[PDB]
DNA sequence: CAGTCCCTGTTCGGGCGCCG
DNA sequence: GGTCGGCGCCCGAACAGGGACTG
């Protein structure tokens, strides 16, 4: 067997473990067909050798169809293999976004072919390698091979694979500093702002390059005139877009059915601005049957009705421009629902996406919004390595009160306030000194860990009193109830003394939403106050009424 | 031609898998000028997916400096041999160097690259280079000398180190040096004039010898924050209830305190606002408070084994608290900081200077690192906090969510 | 005191989508 | 078909760790 011109990465197994011994699958009679035909070629091209006895490992084997082509593609089940070799570190880190490619004069994309097959396997490792052919009678042994290349479906041919790739391109880029070559798997995205003459030249130069190494790049991959086929997008010389998205359209709809409709949804996300997911993901909850049959509530056809609508217009994207800001602003959406867009000049957007993770029980818009400005900081630091201006819903006032009086560090970078209903604003504001007039209510709450009941009430200064039995529940929800009690049996301002830590740390994060109905109750008559004041008193030391009320609610 | 120290890690731990985050664009263009540098002196060479392990690498600009700095997260490494460090060839710690009138650290990293690593070593010092947009796969290198940030490289090179600063030692046996990672603390009784003249020709004595800084402190002038109780004319009821709050919460920590006779002030079921005169046996208990907390806390001392903890606390306008400690409510150190970089603006760089001083503080005091409890959510801090790093070195932390109780360390 | 449990947060396992 | 790796989303389950309470 001749030696392959690409340097070879060695591979060992983990130690102490053995190579694979797995018996093979009865495979149909047109996939050996299939199989023996190609097994015969890459013999003769020196890709698969034959082995005798002395090769006591044998893993599975089989084969699928190719997409839009009558040739067949070769698959090994390398899944006890794969358990048994060494652990690789992947150098694939995340996947190219046009947006944050640059306007050049000449592009040029090419795709090698049989990619896995003309990168050479460690030698020392294609004895663990071993497969059996099953013919088509049960009863003949069967030939034997071992690969001599990277075998398409282990774990370490796409590591091997882009780190084999990248050194083969380095010579060329070091000569070559000025052309640009996004290089992802077997794909090769070029680019320059040399005229078009000593473009096809370089183009010319680096299939050549390639082509000492044993990698071909056929001239029926090899695109020269826009628009261009570059990671399912079509890139025009102003402008780009995804590749046509088709959302399925069941009368009868399953639970895999939406999650390849979610999945589809998201991947639109990207460009198509305005699409939601909330009340088709709320269809996902607490399923168990990945084929149960699942019927659309009301609120998941509109939202898909307006999904769909969204998908007939065309949308496209630009290009990246280092010479202007980046800019990215936010809408509030659905209550947990925001959407982004990220662009340079107006309505000509880089990308859209959008953000709706429901971080914690307790939270409130601007807690939303600022965990999504963070993910859209990320983002964009993975695709342009810069952070953009931020126009957000939100006034500048609003935000200067959360953040110097939060005690938790939270920061947002430089942004701008836009007027865009609806907008981000604080619902009301805990007073930070008591208030003079107001009355002030000693609340308390306690349950029985058995019973699972309780009271909650309160004692005032001007002699108003309440206690209420409760039935299910806790101490944390009985000292809840005895702060709600307070503010309904209030005026507009009221102080109110409590000794629950718990409470406390809920309610001074002024949220607005909860998944509690009894903190949403508490919200919304917080809301109807002018001026509230809360504190916090150590229980069970004879302080004020807080005594007087804790031995009312003692049972 | 230099021998090779052998290094392993600690028994029964394999190397660190973290993954890289993504970096900036400023940040990439300055990795790859240093590596490609570093690759052409030999003191790192390409390698590939064969090598399990990784480590984050970013850059930084350490305080008025314009170059940038290469930096590694070894936290992880530095976890899985720490038996390395501590037990075989340990840094003794002078008790002196938080006395002295003036000290200065000096980024001495340059001189690790002089000697060579262990071969079988060299696998877990992988790193990998991220691209903008994902242009290229991970360009990955491993170290072939001794890596900066790392524990085991001022250990192996201690033995070199003491016999450079001989010479200068005997010349001034009155000056202390320290060295922790790949700083230099050097801390004299000097004034500040031939202070840094003598800091000058310490570096003009490791320069002859093949290796700059520059950055002053004063442990004399450092201060603790004490808890304090206002000084209140006219008490209300709402100002005796946080003040017995404050007091029950302090009596963790001083075990003397009583709100037995304020307590009683507290009977009725009286107005916030209202106000109430202090009793005789009130006066004389909030006095006797006051005393208790100018007192030292009974029992507190450093054990050299266990844990530094920092906790902070955000007061804000500008101001951040700060306690170190071992075991809970035997605080080693308080203090408070103000008007600190981005001060009324910016939150994270704030808590990026607090956390950078506080263990600055702690390498003088015990040659330690505290693991801190940062007030900041994980997401906002993972997101800003390289932005604001200027110091060579990593401590850990966690992450809390404690609401303010009963403002304990700040009035 | 040490054990619970009430609550809240994080990490992870597993489904699509996409790319090669 | 029921291969691999990368990334993204969504969900529940498992695990975690703190606070108040009674044995």
């Amino acid at each position: 067997v001749p030696i392959s011109p690409i340097e070879t990465v060695p591979v060992k197994l983990k130690p102490g473990m053995d190579g694979p011994k797995v018996k093979q699958w009865p495979l149909t009679e047109e996939k050996i067909k299939a199989l023996v035909e190609i097994c015969t070629e890459m013999e003769k091209e020196g890709k698969i050798s034959k082995i005798g006895p002395e090769n006591p490992y044998n893993t599975p084997v089989f084969a699928i169809k190719k997409k839009d082509s009558t040739k067949w593609r070769k698959l090994v089940d390398f899944r006890e293999l794969n358990k048994r070799t060494q652990d690789f570190w992947e150098v694939q880190l995340g996947i190219p976004h046009p947006a944050g490619l640059k306007k050049k004069k000449s592009v040029t994309v090419l795709d090698v072919g049989d990619a896995y097959f003309s990168v050479p396997l460690d030698e020392d490792f294609r004895k663990y390698t071993a497969f059996t052919i099953p013919s088509i009678n049960n009863e003949t042994p069967g030939i034997r091979y071992q690969y001599n290349v990277l075998p398409q479906g282990w774990k370490g041919s796409p590591a091997i694979f882009q780190s084999s790739m990248t050194k083969i391109l380095e010579p060329f880029k070091k000569q070559n500093p000025d052309i640009v070559i996004y290089q992802y798997m077997d794909d090769l995205y070029v680019g320059s702002d040399l005229e078009i003459g000593q473009h096809r030249t370089k183009i010319e130069e680096l299939r050549q390059h390639l082509l000492r190494w044993g990698l071909t790049t056929p001239d029926k991959k090899h695109q020269k005139e826009p628009p261009f086929l570059w990671m399912g997008y079509e890139l025009h010389p102003d402008k780009w877009t995804v590749q046509p998205i088709v959302l399925p359209e069941k009368d009868s709809w399953t639970v895999n059915d939406i999650c390849k409709l979610v999945g589809k949804l998201n991947w639109a996300s990207q460009i198509y601005p305005g699409i939601k997911v909330r009340q088709l993901s709320k269809l996902l909850r607490g399923t168990k049957a990945l084929t149960e049959v699942i019927p659309l509530t009301e609120e998941a056809e509109l939202e898909l009705a307006e999904n769909r609508e969204i998908l007939k217009e065309p949308v496209h994207g630009v290009y990246y421009d280092p010479s202007k800001d980046l800019i990215a602003e936010i809408q509030k959406q659905g209550q947990g629902q925001w959407t982004y867009q990220i662009y340079q000049e107006p309505f000509k957007n880089l990308k859209t996406g959008k953000y709706a993770r429901m971080r914690g029980a307790h939270t409130n818009d601007v807690k939303q919004l600022t965990e999504a400005v963070q993910k859209i900081t990320t983002e964009s630091i993975v695709i342009w390595g810069k952070t953009p201006k931020f126009k957000l819903p939100i006034q500048k006032e609003t935000w200067e009160t959360w953040w110097t009086e939060y005690w938790q560090a939270t920061w947002i970078p430089e942004w701008e306030f836009v007027n865009t209903p609806p907008l981000v604003k604080l619902w009301y504001q805990l007073e930070k000194e008591p208030i003079v007039g107001a009355e002030t209510f000693y609340v308390d709450g306690a349950a029985n860990r058995e019973t699972k009941l309780g009271k909650a009430g309160y004692v005032t200064n001007k002699g108003r009193q309440k206690v209420v039995p409760l039935t299910n529940t806790t101490n944390q929800k009985t000292e809840l109830q005895a702060i709600y009690l307070a503010l309904q049996d209030s005026g507009l301002e009221v102080n109110i003394v409590t000794n629950s830590q718990y409470a406390l740390g809920i309610i001074q994060a002024q949220p607005d939403k909860s998944e509690s109905e009894l903190v949403n109750q508490i919200i919304e008559q917080l809301i109807k106050k002018e001026k509230v004041y809360l504190a916090w008193v150590p229980a069970h030391k004879g302080i004020g009424g807080n005594e007087q009320v804790d031995k009312l609610v003692s049972a | 031609p230099i021998e090779t120290v052998p290094v392993k890690l600690k028994p029964g731990m394999d190397g660190p898998k973290v993954k890289q985050w993504p970096l900036t664009e400023e940040k990439i263009k300055a990795l790859v000028e240093i590596c490609t540098e570093m690759e052409k002196e030999g003191k790192i060479s390409k390698i590939g997916p064969e090598n399990p392990y990784n480590t984050p690498v970013f850059a930084i600009k350490k305080k008025d400096s314009t170059k940038w700095r290469k930096l590694v997260d070894f936290r992880e490494l530095n976890k899985r041999t720490q038996d390395f460090w501590e037990v075989q060839l340990g840094i003794p710690h002078p008790a002196g160097l938080k006395k002295k009138k003036s000290v200065t650290v000096l980024d001495v990293g340059d001189a690790y690259f002089s000697v060579p690593l262990d071969e079988d070593f060299r696998k877990y010092t992988a790193f990998t280079i991220p691209s903008i947009n994902n242009e290229t796969p991970g360009i990955r290198y491993q170290y072939n000398v001794l890596p900066q940030g790392w524990k085991g490289s001022p250990a192996i090179f201690q033995s070199s180190m003491t016999k450079i600063l001989e010479p200068f030692k005997k010349q001034n046996p009155d000056i202390v040096i320290y060295q922790y990672m790949d700083d230099l603390y050097v801390g004299s009784d000097l004034e500040i004039g031939q202070h840094r003249t003598k800091i000058e020709e310490l570096r003009q004595h490791l320069l002859r010898w093949g290796l700059w800084m520059g950055y002053e402190l004063h442990p004399d002038k450092w201060t603790v924050q004490p808890i304090v109780l206002p000084e209140k004319d006219s008490w209300t009821v709402n100002d005796i209830q946080k003040l017995v709050g404050k007091l029950n919460w302090a009596s963790q920590i001083y075990p003397g305190i009583k709100v037995r006779q304020l307590s009683k002030l507290l009977r009725g079921t009286k107005a916030l606002t209202e106000v109430i005169p202090l009793t005789e046996e009130a006066e004389l208990e909030l006095a006797e408070n006051r005393e208790i907390l100018k007192e030292p806390v009974h029992g507190v001392y450093y054990d050299p084994s266990k844990d530094l903890i920092a906790e902070i606390q955000k007061q804000g306008q500008g101001q951040w608290t700060y306690q170190i400690y071992q075991e809970p409510f035997k605080n080693l150190k308080t203090g408070k900081y103000a008007r600190m970089r981005g001060a009324h603006t910016n939150d994270v760089k704030q808590l990026t200077e607090a956390v950078q001083k506080i263990t600055t503080e702690s390498i003088v005091i015990w040659g330690k690192t505290p693991k801190f409890k940062l007030p900041i959510q994980k997401e906002t801090w993972e997101t800003w906090w390289t932005e604001y790093w200027q110091a060579t070195w990593i401590p850990e932390w966690e992450f809390v969510n404690t609401p303010p109780l009963v403002k304990l360390w700040y009035q």
